[PDB]
């Protein structure tokens, strides 16, 4: 189906497949943005196979692209979850003595596409969590053990022992470097931007958890984290799995709390 | 030397006979020939003044009906001719006239180039001298006229308008002399129409000053051609509403809305108000007369200008209307927190690539420089430009329309004799580090002609400071990482290191500074190393920090420094987070545990719980001894939230003699007691705003006690006399104070606001903010 979708696409407004459209109380749809064709290339999802994207000139012609997934996530369910961290951000707005610091949220709302099928929508403008200069290490350290042999290292003990885990950790200790910084260094240049951005991002990455414990929803991995490379703050989307069942895994999740300690080191 | 004057003597003495001889012989490939045919052009300036008959009799004949039609057209616009003359006649103007014919029929379109007009136009300026005898310049006025009709096509040039332009600054002199130059405006119209990118320029083009009714009528009418552009409304100049204004008609209602809408489209409109003596004008200064619907309708930005359009001066009418014309709107939809994202100047953008910028913008401030001086300094600044001849394509980067005109053709320096030089005329020493650091520019022997131009700019008014407010890192660029390897590097870093402990230059030093950090950049894998290569120390960092007292440089420097350093350097981040505003701080360092350390756990969040826990306890404050903490519980008495167990302690501070009769605790109490008894401080305070308080308290005290409301209103309007607007804190703050006072006053309800009550319902801001602001 080459030509069908854009064509279809163009005679009649379809309403967006990403819409952060917020319809009024007489919730009357004349004047959404529409877009008439596609675009040239779709780029693939980053994952074990290839789902593609959609993006086109809006209405308006704002950018607005998106990103569909491969699989069979259950996420119905995430939707209603993502629903209520967003009741619960309403809430974070609902509080004087809190309502002068903004509020931590960023929705990721995009249908599924069917009971095994879904097609997400990307955040328009992000990165991954941790790709920011994640290899500016090598930047950061001319010499520096392999994140190989760390992982080698992690795999030396996967029973349990008092003793092993500790030296593990210390063999962790010379190797590793207090680098998370710089990600955050280059930003923005204007004066009172800095002392902008870290509180913020600090606010907002506490906010993750100061909903979590409470949900005690999702496992803060590093594929499935986000961080907001272009907010000069940080933001995080499409968790999983939740509820404090870590019992699922061969290891419950072993999270008091989310382990940001290298964006701590965005000390300031 | 001296033979084209010859020439132009020996015409008028020659009868019936016109001859020329000779005419730039020696074919103008030099300097020396274009520069003959110049002095000839002067010869004949001061044969046009005062050798031409300075005349009594206006009234002759051009020899030419173009010419002459041309002459009265110059003279036309309230045409008020035939004063007394000069006293020693040469010769008769028609023989000046004589010769200027064949002048303009000699050179066959050669010596037409910038030099020449330039020389006539300098000749003008000399002319246009700052003071003398009235009649005299009256005389060489005309002069300057006649010769302004010895314009021919040649004069088509951009540049030639400009000139034009200069030529109102220079009748703004005189009223009929000012005719004179509308029309000659009205002339260069058709040139000035040409533009496809001045109109700033236009945008005030009036004489607020303003029997000749109809010349400013059909000042009216030629300003309406302009918008006949009728093509191009985009310009959308205050011409429309300047013509209403002196056409005393207003205009209409979606007019109005649109040139509302179009001062914020304009982006420079800062720069608008910029213009000092613009700004009375541009304020609405006969747009002050519109309704509170023309008021209020328009765009809501001309109110919301507020702490930008600076009254350096206004009328005693003006001063009024504008701390009136602050409230009626501002009481609704207020605002005044404030981000702070700035240009992005990347250093960093893609060695002489990057040198390539830095000239470009150097030829993009010189189009500025020529436009803000007197009407003369700028060929002193010429020269360099037209030195900097080898082409760098510069003028590539420039208009290549605005290249063409300076082009080459004999280069005459502006000097000309040298004696029209820079007279010293109001000498600027301000930027003196500045000027510092053009002496340490002039160290380095880089460029023939930026060496010679910073020269000039010493010479010129502040145009090294101008430089470096242009290029504070293109200037150290120059210095430092100019190559590879520069022998200018030490002189960098030691430079750096001398302004490091700069005094009443702190903002110099810090330009230096931030400069430093625009050495940002190209070809390093390590911001880190960026830190390390420009001169820096994180001690000499921290002592900039400390002289700072602003918020803005503190923050990333510690992490810089804690990249290149880390060492707690414990007093330097406490002391600033504590004196930081905004309460994200105070708790970035650990605590020291004390009893003073709860009194500080009190006192920085300025916690509301334990009103006094602080004052004393089991065995801690009975004897301290230390007058810190009373400052410290003066504080705590204003933040204790009941204004009568403070009431008593304005007493409690009243046994002390700290009060000196003007005390911000006792002024609180001013505020408190209701004691219309209690003497307040003196109505002449420059300031202060517990004063500021005081006194409308004191008034309105009056305006209960005695009758005469004209009484209160004046006490209002004396004490509101004192400078509001700009350059401090609290202008607002003491804004509509009386606009609720006298409104109380006036017709028997309440307050003319309808209540602040709907406001907090739709305020979502404590502060509209943190109640930083919103609150008292």
């Amino acid at each position: 189906g080459y030509k069908w979708f854009l064509k279809d696409a163009a005679n009649y407004g379809l309403p967006p497949i990403t819409m952060n459209v917020k319809v009024n109380d007489t919730g009357d749809y004349s004047n959404i943005p529409t877009v008439s064709s596609f675009d040239d290339t779709i780029h693939f999802a980053s994952g074990i196979n290839a789902p593609k994207v959609i993006t086109c000139l809006g209405s308006n012609g704002h950018t607005y692209k998106q990103l569909v997934k491969g699989g069979n996530d259950d996420l119905r369910q995430d939707a209603v979850m993502e629903q209520v961290f967003e009741q619960v951000n309403g809430f974070l707005r609902s509080y004087r003595k809190t309502s002068q610091r903004n509020l931590s949220m960023r929705t990721y709302k995009v249908i599924p596409l069917a009971l095994k099928t879904g097609v997400i929508e990307w955040v328009q403008d992000t990165i991954p969590l941790g790709e920011y200069l994640d290899s500016a290490h090598k930047v950061y350290h001319p010499k520096e053990w392999s994140l190989s042999t760390c992982r080698k290292l992690i795999a030396e003990k996967q029973m349990e022992d008092l003793e092993t885990r500790l030296k593990v950790y210390d063999l962790v200790c010379r190797h590793y470097r207090p680098v998370f910084r710089h990600f955050f260094l280059e930003s923005y240049a204007d004066p009172v931007q800095w002392f902008t951005t870290q509180t913020n991002y600090a606010r907002s990455t506490a906010v993750a958890s100061v909903l979590g414990h409470v949900l005690g929803l999702g496992d803060r991995h590093g594929q499935n984290i986000l961080i907001d490379k272009t907010s000069g703050e940080v933001i995080h989307i499409d968790l999983g799995i939740a509820f404090e069942q870590g019992k699922k895994l061969p290891v419950p999740e072993c999270v008091p709390f989310r382990l940001t300690r290298d964006v701590v080191d965005g000390m300031g | 030397q001296l033979i084209p004057v010859i020439t132009t003597y020996t015409h008028l003495s020659e009868v019936e006979n016109k001859k020329y001889s000779l005419r730039f012989n020696s074919i103008d490939e030099a300097l020396d020939v274009e520069l003959l045919n110049r002095s000839k052009a002067f010869l004949f300036c001061l044969e046009m003044l005062k050798e031409v008959k300075e005349l009594g009799s206006t009234f002759k004949s051009i020899s030419s009906t173009s010419f002459k039609v041309y002459s009265q057209l110059t003279i036309f616009a309230n045409r008020v001719s035939f004063n007394n003359s000069t006293a020693i006649p040469f010769f008769s103007t028609k023989s000046v006239l004589w010769y200027c014919n064949r002048l303009f029929q000699e050179l066959e379109g050669f010596s037409s180039i910038p030099s020449v007009i330039d020389l006539v136009l300098r000749r003008l300026a000399i002319q246009l001298h700052f003071a003398t005898d009235e009649e005299l310049q009256v005389t060489i006025s005309f002069r300057l006229c006649a010769f302004l009709c010895f314009s021919d096509p040649f004069i088509t040039s951009n540049y030639l308008v400009m000139i034009v332009l200069r030529i109102a600054r220079q009748l703004l002199s005189i009223p009929c002399t000012q005719s004179l130059g509308l029309g000659i405006a009205r002339f260069h119209l058709k040139k000035f129409k040409p533009t496809d990118f001045q109109l700033a320029e236009f945008c005030m083009d009036f004489l607020g000053f303003c029997k000749m009714e109809a010349i400013q009528d059909f000042y009216t009418w030629f300003d309406g051609y302009v918008t006949a552009l009728n093509f191009e409304y985009e310009g959308y100049g205050f011409l429309r509403c300047q013509i209403n204004f002196v056409r005393s008609v207003m205009t209409t209602k979606n007019e109005w809305i649109e040139v509302s809408n179009k001062l914020f489209e304009r982006g420079h409109f800062l720069k608008r108000i910029a213009m000092n003596n613009y700004l009375c004008l541009y304020f609405w200064q006969v747009l002050d007369a519109c309704p509170r619907n023309v008021l209020h309708s328009l765009s809501l930005e001309i109110w919301k200008c507020y702490k930008a359009y600076d009254i350096t001066e206004f009328p005693d009418s003006l001063k009024l209307f504008f701390s009136d014309i602050m409230g009626w709107n501002f009481f609704k939809s207020p605002e005044i927190a404030d981000l702070n994202h700035y240009i992005p100047k990347t250093d960093p953008r893609l060695y002489e690539e990057s040198k390539l910028i830095i000239w470009k913008l150097i030829c993009q401030k010189a189009c500025s420089l020529l436009f803000k001086y007197d009407i003369l300094l700028d060929s002193f600044i010429e020269d360099c430009i037209r030195m900097f001849q080898e082409l760098r394509k510069f003028l590539n980067f420039p208009k290549d329309s605005i290249i063409y005109d300076s082009d080459t053709l004999v280069s005459e320096e502006g000097s000309f004799q040298w004696v029209k030089l820079q007279p010293t005329n109001f000498d600027s020493l301000s930027n003196w580090t500045k000027e510092e650091t053009l002496k340490l520019l002039n160290m380095m022997g880089k460029s023939s002609t930026t060496h010679s131009l910073k020269l000039l700019s010493t010479y010129m008014v502040g145009f090294s400071t101008s430089i470096i407010q242009y290029i504070i890192h293109l200037i150290l660029l120059e210095f430092d990482f100019n190559g590879n390897n520069k022998k200018q590097k030490e002189y960098v870093t030691q430079l750096i290191l001398s302004g490091l402990l700069n005094k009443n230059t702190n903002s110099i030093r810090k330009t230096c500074m931030n400069i430093l950090l625009y050495l940002l950049g190209h070809h390093a894998l390590n911001p880190f190393e960026a830190n390390y290569w420009v001169p820096i120390n994180y001690s000499v960092a921290a002592s900039t920090a400390y002289d700072c007292h602003l918020y803005e440089q503190s923050l990333l420097f510690l992490t810089i420094h804690n990249t290149k350093t880390d060492e707690l350097d414990i007093t330097l981040l406490s002391d600033i987070l504590s004196q930081l505003p905004c309460p994200d701080a105070y708790y970035g360092i650990k605590r020291e545990t004390s009893f003073k350390n709860i009194l500080l756990k009190a006192v920085h969040e300025k916690r509301s719980p334990l009103a006094i826990s602080y004052l004393d306890a089991a065995n801690m404050y009975r004897s301290n001894e230390d007058e810190g903490t009373k400052m410290m519980f003066s504080n705590t008495l204003n933040n204790a939230g009941f204004f009568s167990l403070n009431e008593f302690y304005i007493d409690s501070l009243k046994a002390n003699d700290a009060i000196d009769e003007c005390s911000n605790e006792v002024y609180a109490s001013a505020w408190r007691m209701q004691k219309w008894d209690i003497p307040p401080l003196s109505l002449d305070n420059k300031t202060t705003k517990d004063c500021l308080v005081f006194e409308v308290l004191h008034a309105v005290h009056n305006y209960a006690i005695y009758g005469n409301y004209l009484h209160l209103e004046e006490y209002i309007n004396k004490k509101l006399l004192l400078i509001n607007p700009n350059e401090e804190p609290d202008s607002l703050l003491f804004y509509a104070l009386a606009y609720d006072l006298k409104f109380l006053i006036r017709c028997n309800q309440s307050q003319f606001n309808c209540d602040i009550l709907q406001l907090l319902k739709e305020n979502k801001q404590m502060s509209s903010q943190l109640h930083e602001c919103f609150q008292l």
